[PDB]
């Protein structure tokens, strides 16, 4: 899943901005650091190839193919972990 | 807050989500009112906070008793059982205290909703959420770090105090594995004093975020010994620690490890994964074929020895003969299984020409029916193994080298027999410390595998053909499917040559269509 | 090795030979190999600072490393004195000066800015030199001008000192995310020069982009701003096309070619060789024409200024004045044609350099002196950010927070040496602000240097008994109003764990800071900053439909160069484990429709531009043919050519 099939869900409104955002959870899962890393982005027009790349959309992802179980990249990262942990104990 | 409520109740009422956000509010806004002292000592200091209750709930028909916190997550995560509208059970709860539980949940989860599209859909919503909540909590609560807490902390604590307090006993000779032994056991300490006694860092090495337990042993308590750039310790160890300064010739050596990390990544980043390239492009055609049962022979059954749990782990969601010889599904959990040889479906013994029937693949084939189990099957390797092998690089790297010779070099295969490869392959994963399916790895070998005759219904007979096996490039190069030995290397003698008989060779494949 | 064994601490002892870049660095007898490997390469990194300020904490080395570094000032070899002065334009000048022994004759210049190299730059601060005015002697100290690195009295400064605490904010400081204020980032202001030349053939024209039809000008005059990132644009003239493309001159045609770029504009310069009579009789060339005549007049002064010096053989003169003198009578002389690139050209080219200053961008780096690189992640209003509102120092704000993460993993307590450091001095900067008689103020003042460092204590119980009391209380104000100063040795006589330990024992005074609405009493304190280069303005290549190879594929091209393309726009390609993922699912026939329309077919590729164009904006129902990829075809040439031949089953 080092691709990974996403979708739009706001314009930066600001000018200047460049970068663009991305959530936490999915920096495992595509291998990524905010460091300064080039990601690349296609985007997808036919109908057709939506359903068809709608496989590799996270969610069918969250399924590991290994062992069946919920996948550990989409599990909850450092600082989260940490947050829960204050909460409950 | 209430002495008890009922989930049930509040996940069938429509308040659902208003309930929920009342909850965080009440949690935000208590315990940004507050404020947090340290007792910096073993005992603790008198925080009461709301956050943490004795709170009940009746459900089922029992009353369990958790706190504030353990109710707001419950409710965060029972929420299928809203959308759906099904009643919880006591099964379906969990014990909330430990997180990577909460791992293990979810997992089960998907096995009573019936492996659905939308109990995936409301999985990832309620990651997202509790990623926010998480979010918020972690603004409106702090996490900074200062040298200050480790001062105060060995004031109040003599034993951290002298700890800290401490340099090699040299006035004797001391090698190599008494110095490692010494810090191992002061870097123990550490760890354990600290959790013992609180501090502003007594979350962050509970939890285990952002804290290694390395790094830790070594600003503390002394550094240690360093290796030379052709890997040789040094007869000088540094007595001085990070935080207590360093030494000239400690800061020469510190240079040369430095250096030796930047060589070794300069390397690591040159090697550019070439393995990946031909084992993906000659795994990559494989198929899968919905068929019940090859009904293959029961000696092409082939044989595997148990010496540990771990050769369980690497074939659960398959079967094995009984006594009876009925393929009951295999239990890793069971332990009757040890020291004994028994014999295992597989796909490099599967009889379907077509693909590969449901019976090889197990109780994991309705997993897989959407994706090319070998493409699957070859990344899933090829990640885990170049990762360990670049750290290793960064002992344990023997093994990987002898799991590479073993996929390449095929010496040992021209030396022995499927079941033998086979069975060394698992042992080299067991080694190589990784953790994959044994499936996937009995489909690369069946990809490896080569017979005189294509058809595979002689393969359900009594005896198998020819079972030969070559050189990876060599075994795509054997392909008769001429479509992908083109678009591998080594084409010039293919084309201008009769050596492998290209001309001859003509078979079809995916790649034929890409051409 | 033996070597090892030979090097001995007491032959370095109380020296730092051994030591050279982390000698900008304080405490490096803490921090590991590669964070200080990390902060070497950043040092070859740093930027240009606007506000530039000295750090806090020295280690006595940043004053020689400025000093002895020539790139960044001009000082005059010995005592001189100006005989005359020149001015190019309004913004620059030059000066015709004598020496006062050898009386032998120099050239100073001025410009508002130094063009260092591409994008990057720095404007110069000329105030001393334009102080200067004619027949004035010159000393062999002054300085004509400096770089904004360098302060009043050449104190060095590449970073400024900000306010931060270790504090997660939202779960996005995960990794290496840092917030900061806007009042900050307002301070890390950035110049920028740039320089780019544009071409004027016999065939194309300009347009008049700016002003009206008296004010012919096609590039913006030297006060002006350049408006809408657009500089100039030329219209290629035909002479069947005279009727219909060239009408409307005032506005741009779709089919021209622009130039594009930011800022003020510095300096022009024109090169032209074309007779000026055909410029006195183009109306589209006035602007062109007026500017060639004030660089003529310009020339011809400086000539007539200096022809009695370089005519007198008894005088002698630098090879750099009669370099200059010889220049200049090339351009006024006649029959003087410009060969650019080992080529003659026709027309003219002309060149402008232009200077701007940017703020910092969202996505931008900062790091400080170990090595403790970053992001900055999202921007905010200072009144949303922790803030402590107790005690003396009510409603102090923290402008950046740093991720509290983990500091062990990246092995460098140096960053809370400094920060504590800084802290305390603020506790320090109170107390003593609460004293009310010199005398005990600064007896507290170096009671505190002394805890901390002894023999910088005896400087200044040195210096302040050298000062007068006026100047000694004006003193106590600076130090009460900017702080402390701190000496840190880089790794012989720095702080360790001790020297902290004692001084909390007796500081019972200090209090962790007890932030609003904040849980735990966080800290804050002052900790260096520099900012580097990499911007996410760097990598930005996004293409739609340029322009095709040979091969009728897509292709890179040099208009961004040129800066005829206001984005990169440099088209990415797949490769192996691409195609490899992408038939991860099972329709290697939708991967090759994917291919096919994008770019391998043209046929394909057109269809796909049609169908899309118009129909449905919100649903597009493409509609694929099955004519022969071109990919394809070329390799049926391929093998035909080769004696092979191409036969399906
Ligand atoms: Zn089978």
């Amino acid at each position: 899943g080092s691709i990974l099939y996403l979708k739009i869900g706001l314009i930066k409104k600001d000018y200047k901005d460049l970068t663009l955002g991305i959530s936490n959870n999915l920096l495992s899962a595509l291998s990524g650091d905010y460091d300064g890393d080039v990601l690349n982005i296609i985007p997808v027009f036919d109908n057709k190839m939506k359903e068809h790349f709608s496989l590799l959309s996270p969610q069918n992802f969250l399924v590991d193919r290994n062992n069946g179980r919920f996948n550990g990249d989409f599990d909850l990262q450092k600082d989260q972990i940490l947050g829960i942990f204050i909460l409950n104990n | 807050m209430e002495k008890t409520y009922n989930l049930n109740d509040i996940l069938l009422s429509n308040e659902y989500e208003k309930i929920k956000e009342d909850i965080k509010e009440e949690i935000i806004n208590d315990m940004a009112s507050k404020k947090v002292k340290y007792s910096n000592t073993s005992e603790f200091a008198k925080n009461d906070f709301l956050k943490d209750e004795f709170i009940d709930l009746v459900v089922d028909g029992e009353t369990y008793e958790i706190t504030y916190g353990n109710l707001i997550t419950l409710l965060i995560v029972a929420r299928p059982f809203n959308h759906f509208k099904v009643p919880m059970t006591e099964d379906l709860l969990f014990d909330l205290s430990d997180l990577k539980e909460y791992q293990n949940y979810y997992t089960t989860l998907l096995e009573h909703f019936g492996y659905s599209n939308e109990i995936k859909s409301i999985i990832k919503d309620v990651i997202s959420e509790l990623a926010i909540f998480s979010g918020d909590i972690n603004v409106t609560f702090g996490n900074t770090v200062s040298i200050k807490s480790l001062i105060d902390l060995g004031n109040k604590v003599k034993r951290f105090r002298e700890l800290l307090h401490y340099r090699l006993p040299n006035d004797e000779a001391l090698e190599f594995n008494d110095i490692e032994a010494i810090i191992k056991k002061n870097l123990d300490e550490i760890m354990k004093i600290l959790s013992e006694t609180d501090n502003m860092l007594r979350y962050y090495i509970d939890s285990g975020a952002g804290i290694n337990s390395k790094q830790f042993g070594q600003v503390l308590s002394l550094v240690g010994s360093k290796p030379d750039l052709f890997g040789k310790i040094i007869p000088y160890p540094i007595n001085t620690s990070f935080l207590r300064g360093l030494d000239v010739r400690s800061f020469y050596i510190n240079a040369l490890g430095a250096r030796k990390a930047l060589i070794t990544n300069y390397q690591q980043v040159r090697n550019s994964g070439y393995l990946t390239r031909k084992i993906s492009m000659l795994l990559m055609d494989t198929k899968l074929i919905d068929l019940d049962d090859c009904g293959s022979h029961e000696n092409n059954y082939l044989s595997i020895n148990v010496e540990n749990k771990d050769v369980l782990k690497r074939f659960s969601k398959r079967s094995y003969l009984n006594n009876n010889g009925e393929l009951v599904e295999i239990d890793i959990n069971d332990e009757s299984l040890i020291g004994q040889v028994i014999k295992i479906p597989s796909p490099t013994t599967c009889a379907s020409n077509e693909g590969v029937c449901r019976k090889c693949y197990g109780k994991l084939f309705d997993i897989n029916k959407d994706l090319n189990i070998g493409m699957i099957a070859v990344l899933l390797l090829t990640d885990p193994l170049t990762q360990r092998l670049l750290s290793a690089k960064h002992e344990l790297s023997k093994p990987l080298r002898e799991i590479k010779d073993l996929i390449e070099t095929n010496k040992y295969i021209k030396d022995h027999n499927v079941n033998e490869v086979v069975n060394y392959f698992i042992y080299l994963l067991n080694e190589s410390g990784i953790n994959i399916q044994s499936v996937h790895s009995e489909l690369i070998i069946r990809e490896m595998m080569k017979l005189d005759d294509s058809d595979r219904t002689q393969f359900k007979n009594d005896k198998m053909p020819d079972y030969e096996i070559f050189r990876i490039t060599d075994a795509n190069l054997k392909g008769d499917s001429l479509s992908r030995s083109l678009l591998f290397e080594q084409v010039k003698k293919q084309l201008t040559t009769l050596d492998y008989d290209t001309f001859n060779k003509t078979k079809s494949s995916i790649l034929d269509k890409l051409l | 090795m033996d070597d090892i064994s030979v090097i001995k601490n007491e032959d370095y002892e109380g020296s730092h030979r051994f030591l050279a870049e982390e000698l900008l660095m304080p405490n490096a007898n803490k921090t590991d190999g590669n964070r200080s490997t990390m902060f070497c390469s950043h040092l070859a990194q740093a930027v240009t600072l606007q506000k530039a300020e000295p750090p806090l904490v020295y280690t006595n080395f940043e004053n020689q490393v400025g000093k002895y570094s020539t790139a960044g000032y001009r000082k005059a070899n010995s005592n001189y004195k100006v005989i005359e002065k020149i001015y190019k334009n309004d913004y620059n000048y030059v000066l015709i000066v004598q020496d006062q022994e050898t009386g032998e004759y120099t050239l100073f210049e001025r410009a508002e800015c130094e063009f260092l190299t591409e994008h990057y730059g720095f404007q110069w601060d000329n105030d001393k030199i334009d102080s200067l005015k004619k027949d004035d002697t010159i000393e062999k100290d002054t300085v004509l001008y400096k770089n904004t690195c360098y302060d009043e009295n050449m104190n060095f400064g590449y970073g400024v000192n900000l306010n931060a605490a270790y504090f997660s904010y939202k779960n996005e400081t995960l990794e290496d995310a840092i917030v900061i204020s806007e009042s900050a980032a307002k301070k890390l202001g950035t110049f920028s020069v740039n320089k780019v030349k544009v071409s004027v053939n016999t065939n194309d024209i300009l347009l008049n982009l700016y002003g009206d039809n008296e004010n012919y000008k096609g590039f913006p005059d030297i006060g002006e701003h350049i408006k809408n990132q657009i500089i100039a644009s030329r219209r290629r003239f035909d002479y069947n096309t005279a009727l219909y493309e060239l009408k409307n001159l005032n506005e741009m045609r779709d089919s021209d070619t622009p130039f594009f770029a930011d800022g003020k504009i510095v300096d022009i310069e024109i090169f032209s060789n074309v007779p000026e009579e055909e410029l006195k009789v183009q109306k589209y060339n006035e602007q062109v024409l007026y500017y060639i005549n004030k660089q003529k007049e310009f020339s011809n002064n400086v000539y007539q200024k200096l022809k009695k010096i370089v005519e007198g053989k008894d005088n002698n003169v630098s090879d750099k004045l009669l370099h200059f003198y010889n220049n200049c009578k090339m351009r006024i002389d006649e029959n003087i044609s410009y060969t650019y690139q080992n080529s003659k050209f026709s027309g003219f080219i002309m060149e402008f350099t232009i200077l701007e200053e940017e703020p910092l961008n969202k996505g931008s780096k900062i790091t400080g002196r170990y090595g403790n690189k970053g992001v900055i992640s999202k921007i905010l209003p200072d009144d949303q950010m922790p803030t402590v509102a107790e005690g003396r120092f009510k409603g102090l704000k923290a402008d950046i927070c740093l991720n509290p993460l983990g500091v062990f993993n990246r092995l460098n307590p140096s960053q809370l040496i400094e920060q504590e450091l800084n802290w305390i001095a603020k506790f320090i900067r109170k107390d003593m602000e609460e004293a009310g008689s010199n005398e005990e103020k600064v007896s507290i003042l170096l009671d505190f240097l002394n805890r901390v460092n002894k023999e910088e204590t005896e400087l200044m119980e040195e210096f302040i008994n050298s000062l007068n009391k006026t100047e000694l209380e004006e003193f106590l104000n600076d130090i009460i109003e900017n702080g402390i100063p701190i000496c840190q040795k880089p790794f012989f006589g720095n702080i360790g764990l001790d020297e902290l330990w004692e001084l909390y024992n007796h500081y019972d005074h200090i209090d962790y800071f007890k932030c609003e609405g904040i849980s735990t009493p966080l800290i804050i304190g002052e900790i260096y900053m520099v900012r580097l280069k990499h911007e996410p303005h760097s990598k930005f290549s996004a293409r739609s439909t340029s322009f095709m190879n040979l091969r009728g594929l897509p292709a890179k091209s040099k208009n961004f160069k040129e800066h005829k393309d206001l984005y990169s726009k440099t088209p990415v390609r797949i490769g192996n484990m691409e195609i490899s993922n992408l038939s991860l699912t099972n329709e290697m026939g939708s991967i090759m429709d994917m291919l096919n329309s994008y770019s391998n077919n043209e046929t394909n590729r057109r269809e796909l531009i049609m169908q899309l164009l118009t129909g449905n904006p919100f649903d597009t129902n493409i509609d694929l043919s099955d004519v022969e990829s071109g990919t394809s075809k070329i390799l049926k040439s391929l093998f035909t050519c080769l004696g092979l031949s191409i036969d399906d089953v």
